[PDB]
């Protein structure tokens, strides 16, 4: 059913609110785009190259997790050569963690300073997230209380 | 690709006016 | 050029096999490459060259060991390299000899004193 | 930091532990002294756990 | 539409398919037939229901025209009946079947700048326009409609006349072969209205399976794939193992007496008859149309056959739509959608200064 | 087989939501079949791009 | 204002005395690990108030901000104030300090904020039993 | 409604349905804090 | 022009005295490998894991030889 899967990727990606005539047209957007590239390398490294950049910034264990789904899905292929490409479209606690003071035998370690250092960012993250929040509610709001009288209003605009 | 560029042929010609990078 | 990609072609010239087939080793390359990328000692080139030189006159090269001393002055003569610390940390830990206790010798600094 | 609180807690009780380790083996030569550094290792706080049995294995040699 | 409205119309060897373009599918779907005493002329359904003391005449049977006359009577109806416009206010894009003749083109050409007197007008080939539907401008696209049938092989586009397989069986012999083994079986299966009886049969509950050896010893095991119809009309007929053997006469072409290749074979020697950096392309973006690809499950038979014959490098990708009934009228509408197209269209100011021979040089 | 279409189909999404591709459950069932149909999946890369663009000129 | 603020504050220093007097050795195994338990509770707490305090070097803090900021610590601080308080009065050692903190898990169940604290005690102070 | 909770969670034979609607009405009022926080702080 | 061909001969320079220190210490590198290498040391990365990461490629090249 080719012609009707592009039919509900069309509705999928449009937006619930004419909702009539504007499927009739993306529809020819999915065509008009579809064939450009059809006018005109293994699977499995394309995500070790980016697990490496995951690595490189933090964020270790989630690296080992995709890799770890990647060796369960050989017992398809074409599917994730598509996630891959789309990888940067996207839109933008635990306790057993680090916490050397748990554990049945834990090793000897003794002062890290870099587990402690990237627990002071963790918090310094909230509070920069709840000012910037205290930001972009102050604005939104006065840019309303002051302007000329009937901008910011829909009824003034009929 | 440049260190594949760097495998080309070199000149071996030199003067006495010319001392630093004469190819 | 990018490392990730970079470190592929490193995977193909030791082991001679195309990206298709060598993805194993790779995988292994992205685990020790990856979380270990960043500088965890002092850098100096002098350090390293004091220690290639008493290299090649524990061997009975003693010619050799004077003649690296020739050839480390040309790398700052040109001026192209910027990190000539790290290649010769490399080049001196793939030597071998063609024919034991290291904690009472030189080594380098922590990078654990300063606040990273 | 508060004046370092966070910075000086991690060697508080490594601190308060290697000073019940120096003054409980205060006397004590000998298969003795291996003994009271044995004598901290019922602790369960895997902190203080490890500290002491790392110190047993070095000791104990 | 910010310009008037366009238009799309395809005179195919069935029905002609006509439209604006944008629009769903073609919006209007009409019979090839003028009707003339044997109401003194009527078009399409008229005529076919006065068909009784009337004459009907095909002006596209077997995808040829047969008559000059009945194609611009049939492209009139279709403007003025069909759709109640005003052609000489409408620019029209026209198909094509394979390797058509230029004197037959010059003589349509002149037909829509003269008795139409339009803006614009345009034609091409109708598997490349479906082509330019089934998202892929590459691969070959077997269209088999009612009178003709192609394989028509496409590279960046422009098609490479050489390896079009050009096939002459069609539903009108699908049809006539299944009247036939009805009526060898027993059944009533030979007038007219038995004949509509048998297509509609055809059309709705006749089967398609992947091979003939095992649907043939199922069938021949037990009677599952026969359904019984009652129809209004009262007449009840099952048959199961005609069912399974009329889409199979694709494959074993001896079944209804025929001396070409397969739909399959077909496929392999057009891309035997291919180039070879297109090769590995045209096999991995192949595209069904026609509509005869309206049987469920032959599509699925098509691409095991594709991927059977030909070699292991590459594979077989069909894009199998469940709208090649209407794929060349969507494929115009994709055509004459695009505003860069606009310039593709030749007008009426340039043919009437040079001939409608002018055309094979602007509409490539 | 539809447990086991299921469950390939469900470890699919989270190698998809932490490579940050905006495609939900219901794109990625969309997508998929689309996929096993035998279409390549670089132009495919093209028209979800393409309509999500279409789609911000509205809003 | 600072009268309804004051019980995070009443509810640290019945805290930091029951970790310090359940970590002497007569208190056996799972006492020691309970009191084990809250310390990693009792770093969340500092860390919130040093960060209040570098905010109230730039002048962008208000007792109302700082009223606002405080309200987790009110209840986390609370639940260890309670278990602290519970294992003080009845005296309870090794298994019977076991008990009840299974029972406080039955007392928060649907919360799902107060649960996991709870539960999170008691598997690191099942460790040793 | 602040009264109403501040008893309620402190009587213990309220239950587990109450207790979480003693949450529920907590969650409700930090936002309410949060609307006079930026209601002080564009003075 | 001139300075886009200058900086060649600078880097053909030293892309042969690097050879020299290769081969003076017996390392197992060639011209090709090196030039990997030491691109890989210019954006920062610790020769402590790369030389390990050799020395098990060259270790596993062996078993399959």
């Amino acid at each position: 059913s080719i012609t009707q899967l592009f039919d509900d990727l069309c509705e999928a990606l449009l937006p619930a609110a004419n909702r009539k005539r504007a499927k009739r047209s993306l529809k020819k957007v999915a065509y008009n785009a579809l064939f450009t590239n059809l006018f005109q390398l293994p699977a499995r490294n394309k995500i070790l190259m980016l697990s490496f950049d995951l690595r490189v910034g933090g964020l270790g264990p989630k690296a080992d997790r995709l890799e770890e789904l990647v060796e369960e899905l050989e017992a398809v292929g074409s599917v994730l050569d598509l996630l891959v490409q789309l990888a940067g479209s996207g839109p933008p606690r635990d306790y057993f963690l680090n916490n050397k003071h748990v554990g049945r035998n834990v090793p000897y370690s003794g002062y890290d300073c870099d587990d402690l250092s990237v627990f002071e960012m963790d918090v310094q993250s909230l509070i920069s997230r709840e000012e910037c929040l205290c930001h972009s509610m102050i604005q939104e709001t006065l840019q309303v209380m002051e302007a000329a009288p009937g901008t910011g209003l829909p009824t003034v605009g009929l | 690709l440049w260190e594949a560029a760097l495998t080309y042929e070199a000149s071996k010609r030199r003067c006495w006016e010319r001392v630093g990078c004469p190819p | 050029k990018s490392p990730n990609v970079l470190l592929q072609n490193l995977c193909c010239r030791i082991l001679g096999r195309s990206e298709a087939d060598v993805a194993q080793q790779f995988q292994y390359a992205v685990r020790v490459i990856g979380s270990n990328f960043a500088p965890t000692v002092e850098r100096d080139e002098f350090l390293v060259a004091e220690k290639i030189k008493k290299e090649l006159i524990r061997q009975r090269r003693e010619a050799d060991a004077a003649l690296f001393s020739e050839l480390h002055r040309k790398l700052h003569s040109q001026g192209v390299l910027k990190n000539k610390w790290s290649i010769l940390y490399l080049l001196l830990s793939l030597s071998e000899d063609p024919r034991s206790y290291a904690t009472l010798f030189a080594q380098a600094l922590p990078r654990d004193a300063h606040s990273t | 930091l508060r004046r370092l609180l966070v910075w000086t807690y991690d060697p508080k009780i490594r601190l308060k532990t290697l000073a019940a380790l120096v003054d409980h083996c205060q006397g004590r030569k000998g298969g003795e002294l291996a003994s009271a550094v044995h004598a901290y290792t019922k602790t369960g706080d895997p902190y203080m756990r490890s500290l002491v049995q790392h110190i047993l294995s070095l000791v104990s040699h | 539409d910010d310009d008037i409205a366009a238009l799309v119309v395809d005179n195919g060897s069935g029905m002609c398919k006509a439209g604006f373009a944008g629009d769903d599918a073609p919006r209007a779907v009409f019979p090839s037939i003028v009707g003339r005493p044997r109401k003194d002329s009527y078009v399409g359904d008229e005529a076919q229901s006065k068909r009784g003391i009337l004459t009907l005449k095909y002006p596209i049977e077997h995808g040829i025209v047969t008559n000059w006359d009945d194609m611009e009577k049939i492209w009139h109806h279709t403007f003025y009946n069909e759709l109640r416009v005003a052609p000489e206010e409408h620019p029209v894009l026209l198909t094509e079947a394979p390797l058509n003749p230029k004197a037959n083109r010059e003589k349509m050409t002149q037909i829509m700048f003269e008795t139409f007197n339009t803006p614009a007008m345009y034609v091409a080939i109708q598997a490349v326009l479906s082509l330019y539907a089934s998202g892929r401008t590459t691969g070959i696209v077997m269209d088999s409609g009612d009178g003709v049938t192609h394989t028509v092989p496409i590279y960046e586009g422009y098609a490479l006349p050489h390896a079009i397989l050009r096939l002459d069986l069609a539903g009108r012999d699908l049809t006539d072969y299944l009247m036939k083994i009805l009526t060898e079986r027993g059944y009533s299966f030979t007038t007219t209205a038995e004949r509509e009886i048998v297509r509609d049969i055809k059309e709705k509950l006749c089967y398609v399976a992947l091979d003939f050896e095992q649907e043939m010893a199922t069938a021949a095991s037990s009677s599952s794939l026969e359904k019984s119809y009652e129809l209004p009309d009262g007449q009840v007929i099952t048959i199961g193992n005609e069912r399974f053997r009329c889409p199979e006469a694709l494959f074993q072409p001896s079944f209804l007496g025929m001396e070409s290749c397969g739909i399959h074979e077909t496929t392999f020697n057009s891309i035997m008859k291919c180039d070879v950096d297109i090769r590995k392309d045209l096999y991995a973006n192949t595209v069904l149309s026609g509509g005869t690809t309206m049987y469920p499950g032959i599509a699925d038979r098509m691409q095991k056959e594709i991927t059977a014959l030909a070699p292991s490098t590459m594979k077989i990708k069909i894009i199998a739509p469940p709208e090649r009934k209407y794929s060349v009228w969507i494929g115009g509408s994709i055509l004459a959608s695009l505003s860069t197209f606009q310039q593709m269209w030749i007008s009426k100011q340039e043919y009437d200064e040079s001939g409608p021979s002018i055309v094979h040089r602007k509409c490539f | 087989n539809l447990n086991a279409v299921r469950e390939t189909m469900d470890v699919l999404l989270e190698i998809s939501r932490i490579l940050n591709t905006g495609l939900d459950m219901e794109t990625l069932s969309i997508c998929v079949r689309l996929c096993e149909q035998g279409i390549n999946p670089e132009a495919l890369s093209s028209v979800i791009k393409e309509l999500r663009k279409a789609t911000e000129a509205l809003k | 204002l600072v009268h309804r603020i004051l019980p995070v504050a009443a509810s640290y220093s019945a805290v930091t005395r029951f970790i310090e007097e359940k970590s002497s050795f007569e208190y056996g195994q799972v006492n020691h690990a309970l009191a084990a338990a809250m310390r990693t509770l009792v770093k969340e707490h500092l860390i919130l108030v040093s960060q209040l305090e570098q905010l109230h070097r730039q002048g962008l803090l208000s007792l109302q901000k700082l009223w606002f900021y405080i309200q987790p610590a009110m209840r986390t601080m609370d639940i260890l104030a309670s278990l602290a308080t519970s294992v003080d009065k009845g005296e309870c050692l090794g298994g019977s300090t076991l008990s009840l903190l299974h029972d406080r898990s039955f007392s928060y169940t649907g919360d799902s904020q107060a649960q996991e604290l709870c539960l999170y005690l008691t598997k690191a102070a099942s460790a040793p039993y | 409604i602040r009264r109403y909770t501040d008893q309620r969670s402190l009587d213990r034979s309220f239950g587990l349905v109450g207790q979480s609607f003693c949450a529920a009405l907590h969650q409700e009022l930090r936002e309410y804090y949060r609307l006079l926080s930026v209601l002080h702080s564009q003075l």
